[PDB]
């Protein structure tokens, strides 16, 4: 019922320095790109890939 | 008299744990401030979000507010994660009026950590027919669906996510030469329907398509994956992010990985089984989803 928000710092960067730093994005490993969650599933989440998600939503 | 945010947020996650459907009852002296100070704060940010990671992306609400509750309860709540929306929080569902006014609360508290696009239903002559309008008859008055048509004037209509990530709520346009095309479009404004804010608001892919072709619903265009990739190599990026179509993952890729559409109301009108999904992009930009089953 209360959050730790006292040190909120912005994302927005419109005016700001150009960050420095550059990357490129990439997708975690199909093994652990995803969590599923719901009332049948653990609350942390269950960790599967997108096929094994399929048989999950899908059976 | 004085209008107290925290107490409005308060307010609407006591009915976390409560059946779908019971309603939060604002005042509304209390939903005008929040429609009009929310509207202050998307005038003074810019029409163009330049964001920076560590971020989560959701797609389409329509007014499914019990899955609003449930994905902040496993994405965590604002401000424990950065949020960016990308439009469509009313009509079809039933409680359009809390998603709407908690998105807004939230924008206020944080308003450089928690982000809402436009989306094609918030625009009056859309919501107007798909329940939205009907909502706010219902509850409150005419006068108040106005006030709110005046806040959703002045959202912003994509973002850009550490150079990379282009989001907006529905697609390309093939108007879309610069980036300053987007920039220079001026506020408070209407949908227009034909040009680039339509377009980016209204389009969406066909993986069977080459170039540009006609849209079913009527409005805008479809765009082929040929589109996508010559976008994104000419423009420096590496990923757009979308909603505006329901997916039965709640994600799915398109043209390899180049796009993404990300629909997050599960179960969506309860006439489909799909799951909802929010795309996490963390420090370092790696991506992963978090994936909501039908409750
Ligand atoms: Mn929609
Ligand atoms: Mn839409």
């Amino acid at each position: 019922i209360s959050v730790q928000d006292s040190n909120v710092q912005s994302i927005l960067r419109n005016g700001k320095p150009k960050k420095a730093r550059i990357s490129s994005i990439k997708f975690l490993d199909d093994s652990q790109l995803i969590k599923v969650y719901g009332d049948d599933l653990p609350n942390q989440g269950l960790q599967v890939s997108p096929t094994q998600l399929k048989k999950i939503l899908k059976p | 008299q004085p209008v107290d945010v925290d107490n409005i947020i308060d307010r609407l996650l006591e009915v976390r744990g409560s059946k779908p459907g019971q309603q939060v009852d604002l005042e509304e002296n209390e939903i005008r401030y929040l429609c009009s100070k929310a509207r202050s704060i998307f005038i003074k940010q810019p029409i163009l979000l330049e964001l920076e990671a560590p971020i989560k992306i959701c797609g389409d609400i329509h007014g499914q507010y019990y899955d609003l509750l449930r994905l902040f309860e496993y994405g965590g709540f604002p401000p424990e994660s950065n949020y960016l929306f990308l439009g469509d929080y009313v009509d079809r569902g039933k409680q359009s009026l809390e998603t709407i006014c908690l998105l807004l609360a939230y924008k206020i508290k944080y308003p450089e950590n928690f982000f809402i696009l436009r989306g094609n239903h918030e625009c009056a002559s859309i919501n107007r027919i798909y329940g939205f309008y009907d909502e706010c008859k219902r509850r409150y008055n005419i006068k108040l669906w106005k006030t709110f048509t005046d806040c959703f004037n002045c959202l912003p209509i994509a973002a850009i996510i550490d150079e990379k990530i282009f989001c907006m709520h529905g697609g390309l346009s093939p108007d879309l030469n610069s980036m300053e095309q987007i920039r220079r479009v001026m506020r408070p404004t209407d949908i227009p329907d034909v040009g680039l804010l339509c377009d980016l608001l209204w389009s969406d892919p066909d993986k069977d398509i080459v170039g540009w072709s006609e849209n079913d619903r009527g409005v805008s265009f479809t765009f082929g994956p040929d589109v996508v990739n010559r976008f994104l190599q000419k423009q420096d990026m590496e990923l757009i992010c979308r909603a505006h179509q329901v997916v039965e993952d709640g994600y799915e890729f398109f043209s390899k990985r180049q796009l993404v559409t990300l629909f997050s109301a599960p179960n969506y009108c309860g006439e489909f089984d799909n799951a909802g999904a929010m795309m996490s992009v963390d420090e370092s930009l790696l991506c992963s989803f978090q994936i909501l089953k039908p409750a």
